[PDB]
């Protein structure tokens, strides 16, 4: 878009291509082509019957949430704040 | 958080959703420069992501198995006893999460911003929860304008959405708010090629969600308010 | 979390430990597809890493000084007073951590999974701790099958290991569970070269831990149950 | 292995080479050759005599643990969950 | 410096160049030239009038701090420990 | 955290501040090898970063909008009621943070280390806080030598700095300690070019802060103790 | 030679000259597949190159000083004595060169071809030379169809042009025919960027010579038959 | 153009970009971006008063020709046949 | 082969891969993967009925030869001596 | 020319022909070091190339259309009048070319060498030509040993082959000798991948010509002395 | 040198590094680092006793010359004019 | 040819020979701009190359075995019968070659130029040849200024050198003039590294030939006029 033209003059580019079949990849992963990134909005909630393991309970619930609606199932989530 | 000079948002910058141009503001929050920042419901943007990544049973361009996806994420955990009266300190009946994207007026100087929120619900009435949620937008917009104040970053529009689940007795709930940062695969780009990187992005920028769906032979998962969070 | 299409695990995929082929199952957990997932003791895999990275006094191919290593990590901290009776809320006598790797049946579709756990021990008897630990494998395997359920990812085997330390009065303990994601240096690859990347990986895949050790002129640090966590 | 052959056809490769002498490097660091990664299992615990500094006590203990058994001593640990 | 000469012989280099105009970039970001990094020290504190949102209060305060003195305003902060 | 074989520190390795060569030790901490590790006030290093990144109103080479900056960071949050007597468990009057850099004697074998600390202040006297802070250096140096012990990493000097803020009634405070890891832009390098990468680094190594400031046409933001944290 | 799957020709594929669409055939040569290959005058293509590279006094995007340019080139040298009667074996009055580009019908299977020719003129009448030249097109087209025969490569059109000079007594002449293979600089591409490679080529493909000239602020050097070879 | 689309599917691309200011560069030179090339047609003739040096006479004449009309003056011409 | 191992230690590699479908490419062409080359032996002769053009006669004959037996038909031949 | 540390020869280093191991020496030429260099007929190597590139009607992995292939080439042109008696200076009845590859004993120090030759045949008897050709091997071997002498490069074996054509009256002949330097496409490498470069070469090194032919589903073009040059 | 600074601003660089041990490499060869080149001057003559092969006589003599004084013995010489 | 914005010349730009700064002009040739172009003897530059590449028996940084070196080369071949009186057309007694480098005054606009020449000597007196050679400089300088004229490229100095050999009866001679274009290996660069490309070039620029020789532990092959061409 006309915005990219301005961005490019700064040395910035919003190019973000994945060399895989079907799957997307995360920003910064090697092999990706380009120096930009694409993002989206995901909000979801998951549940699990309580066990005597607070950690495990969090894990599973935080997995049913990743797999609900928009799928990001078996992902290694890194945190940015 | 942030997404700036290097990014685009699914449902807004690429694969734009018709619901976005049609969306009417819920209200406005005053910014440091005196301009009124319109606040919208981020449902259009939420559904969009589902259309691209696909669902667990109808998988599309979801992240690679075992890939490392950095995410501007946050979340909250809460427990609900087996109807016990003494609910201890941080327990509750429901758990909720929210995500808000604010687009900068000048994306070449200021970065767009993500503000996320999450919390526990103490009353048993789901219907009463929705009220609180509608009220969170105000709280979040407030913080948004405040953050803009800090960097003198003026936004043109802001989109806020929510998610929640109410626990059954003796059940634990996890409400998460996440914004993934990914790179797109070629087979999701109609007429795209690994040898034409920049063009690839332009293709995605020019295709609206429906156009993409049809060109890909994908049914619409968002259909008609078919997605709930 | 996960390790998938892009990874191998030290002691299993490369530098395979003989202890792995000889290992007998501790029990099995039922999976969504009705298959029984064998659970093993991750000691072979734990020792393997020590053989590659080396130890503080006998350093080998450990991570570069100041390098950034992303790790699927978790941990827990707990304090033990100077024999005080009132141990306050979250304090304790011992602290423990666990790590579990579950390998997918079809590594081209499903990713292998890491499930980590950690907690505090409230009783003073170490021997009693070990019982609890053996019992955690059950708890973890339970969550494992549950997670697989979520993504319909069937595993073929799972390996779980533990670590712990008991604090002296007025001492604080930190039990960590971590899975590092690294890249291998050439001098750790017999007959390897920077100009032969893919072959390098194949060499490591073909060398068993002892073969590697001998080929490298390294003594075995895992020796005969010489390593304890 | 024969698995890699199938992986390659998807555009995936498990190549993970470090250009340094002796040392390993983290996935995604610049200069690494390949678009894959290698991992392992490490569980350890460390202790420290209590001080009036909860943070510092966590630091040191979480350092004696990194230096115990499998060495990952002076590493900048990033978290994936 | 003479140190770099020694470092180079190990396959290490402290080169860290950003291809943008004016702005710095984070270690590991694509497009950066070199396999090294540069760092610095920043300690700051920010405040915010309490609201009924513990999270949001953290966000803003943790934003007034990023924008105070040394500017790192609209940054996606990843954590290393 | 750490910064090792791949890094430099602003104010020390590049854009060295005159205040560094002039700085006199506050005290010393004994190390595992018997050597005494001099402890300094990290003010020179703190100001330096401000000179490079610039401030919110006087921006210079700050990180790119929306960029991903990995940081060896930590922090603490605390609330101060509207003069209420019952301040609950973890609340307080002030909040503080600290950062310490320890440079290794042999940067080719051992990595330099960052040790960060943060906490809440319970008394209302700011002047009393300062005492505590001067006392923290001792605490941190202690942990420093202890960590060195773990890796047998001897340092030659260590620089510790602090930050704090005291909350007004019904105000929340956030004290953060962060060490960013970045890459430098060409227009911040006098006589630099994208085609001369290694030379670029050498230029920055050879330029002292004032020399750089002058060569860039930048005023000194650190001026004469003009910066406070 | 050849130019195939990797190339474009200035004046035809990019910066197309209006003279090309308006050009009428001079005649046709029969091809192996029985189709008649139209032969045109390569003047439009010759002028085009001048418009891009510029001239010695009005330089534009000419090759870099000292660059290595591979060229499908040929040439001929001949001497003309000081009116001597005995002109020895290979001497003459004039020297000429020719270049012919034949575009393939299916650029994905067959490559476009360059056929070059050069020779000496033995009679003193320049006007008589031109006749011979017009006659060479026949000779060249003959070889063209013959070469296509060899690889079963069918062309759709062919463009042939000539160059010559007549020597004064005691002067030597050099007639060259060359087709350079270059890469385009960004400042010759309106709205182009080093970060948008493939788009750059598309821009040039879409701009006609006049459009380019005007967009660049360049006068037309080919003007109205202002160029002679 | 639509042709490029077919070409790309073969692994071929006609991208040929020069990283210099103003000047063009030759196919295969390092630093060029892309794996394609652009060409053109040039026919010219030049002269020189005869000297006792056949070689030198060829040089100059073959230089007046390079500098005539379309400029390719100070170029290192490699031959393809 | 065991020879490559010795070569690699010199910084030499005989890797020569073409990124195209079916076709081979020439040593030094951009996009090729590796810093080595593969070669072969080709000797052939072609004819053409004489015309009054020595050059053209050479061209065609030197084309019937390139197309005979081992095919190298539409190639831009560069000369090494 | 030469082929050295960076190359392999089709039919010898990769896709080796059985005819090579079975080939018996024609004679030997003395080298500077006193060793006798065996001379063989390069027919096996000649046929090999045809098997890989394919022919005009049965095309395989021939060079890309319009590609630039550097070749250690040479050649000769000659004319034969319409039975005229005065054949002028450099004309003749037949035209021949030759190519000779000499492999170095130590490919890490010395480069293998190509020596090419070409010439015109003045007598009308083809059968008499063959005699001359058989005699050229001696002439070429002589030059080979001489060149080795210059660089003190000892060879282990040398392979020489010839090509020729006899012109009809009023016909011109062109005999060429060429050694192309190419890079191999993935679909010619069984089980090869763009992601496994070095392995790809090894695959080709391990496959013999027949094995390759069969694995590719290619018929043998060299069949049984079916190729003539 | 100060000249390079000017050159760099044009996008030109005279960097020309060979990744081999001991040996130099030719401009444009893959694997070389940089987009520049280095040159020199070599003039030499060689002889050979005449044989009935004009070509072979040229080859050898043109080999004794390459090996005389400045060594460029087993080189594939490409021609620029 | 030429050597321009991308190059340096051994003996002049890098590894400068002391003989260069000490060299006195032989004469001057007038240039298009009226300036007088000093002409020098290229012996210093010739020897320099020998010092870097080394000789056949004392090899140094010569080109890689089998490498492809593009060279601005030319040459001449001539035969000398067994004392026969009828020497045919192009035969002779001796053969010579020359090379000339002309450095541009403004290397950022104009390229430096190489002008090469070669020819046969018809008289039997070597001493007489030398005269002719000294006379060629005039001829070449003439062409030089003429070429400069064509591109309006002013040079500051020009260096011309010669080579020759006189044939024995029944011997053929080949005089070549060549300017190779190479890239430098790390072990020829004192304190150089593959990781410091641009610095590497600067090192070579700063080292004079003797300094380099000594720093490398190389004896001087040019010694004291020890090299003859
Ligand atoms: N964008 C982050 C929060 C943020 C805003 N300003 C500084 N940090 C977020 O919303 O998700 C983690
Ligand atoms: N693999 C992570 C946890 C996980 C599993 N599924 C989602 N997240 C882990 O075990 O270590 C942090
Ligand atoms: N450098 C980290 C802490 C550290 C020291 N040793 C292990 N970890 C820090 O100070 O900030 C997060
Ligand atoms: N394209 C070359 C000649 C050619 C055509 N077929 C084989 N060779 C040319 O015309 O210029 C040198
Ligand atoms: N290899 C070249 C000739 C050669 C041998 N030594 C120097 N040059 C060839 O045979 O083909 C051109
Ligand atoms: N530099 C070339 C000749 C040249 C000069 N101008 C155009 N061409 C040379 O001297 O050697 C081939």
């Amino acid at each position: 878009s006309e915005l990219d033209a301005k961005l490019n003059k700064l040395g910035v580019d919003r190019i973000a291509i994945s060399p895989y079949k079907q799957w997307t990849r995360g920003y910064m992963e090697p092999g990706n082509i380009g120096n930009g990134y694409v993002t989206g909005l995901k909000v979801d909630a998951g549940v699990r019957d309580k066990s005597d393991n607070n950690v495990l309970d969090g894990i599973v619930s935080y997995d049913r949430a990743e797999t609900k609606n928009a799928y990001i199932g078996q992902i290694n989530m890194t945190t940015a704040s | 958080x942030f997404t700036g000079v290097q990014g685009r948002v699914i449902g807004y910058d690429i694969l734009r959703s018709p619901e976005v141009d049609k969306a009417k503001p819920l209200f406005t929050e005053t910014q440091w420069d005196g301009s009124e920042l319109p606040i919208y419901d981020a449902k259009p943007l939420q559904d969009a992501l589902v259309e691209y990544f696909g669902t667990e049973q109808d998988r599309r361009h979801y992240p690679a198995p075992g890939s490392f996806i950095v995410c501007a994420n946050k979340g909250v955990t809460a427990e609900r006893p087996k109807n016990d009266a003494d609910m201890k300190p941080g327990q509750g009946y429901g758990v909720w999460s929210a995500i808000a994207i604010s687009f900068a007026k000048d994306p070449t100087k200021d970065s767009s911003m993500f503000v996320e929120d999450a919390g526990v619900w103490e009353t048993p009435n789901e219907d009463e929860l929705l009220e609180y949620l509608e009220g969170r937008r105000k709280a979040m917009a407030k913080s948004i304008a405040e953050c803009g104040q800090d960097a003198h970053a003026s936004f043109e529009s802001s989109w806020i959405g929510f998610a929640y689940t109410m626990m059954e007795p003796g059940q634990i709930g996890n409400a998460i708010t996440v914004a993934p940062y990914v790179s797109l695969p070629i087979d999701s780009i109609p007429g795209g090629s690994i040898l034409t990187p920049d063009k690839d992005m332009e293709i995605m920028e020019n295709l609206t969600m429906p156009e993409w769906l049809e060109k890909m032979g994908y049914k619409s998962l968002s259909a008609n308010n078919a997605l709930k969070y």
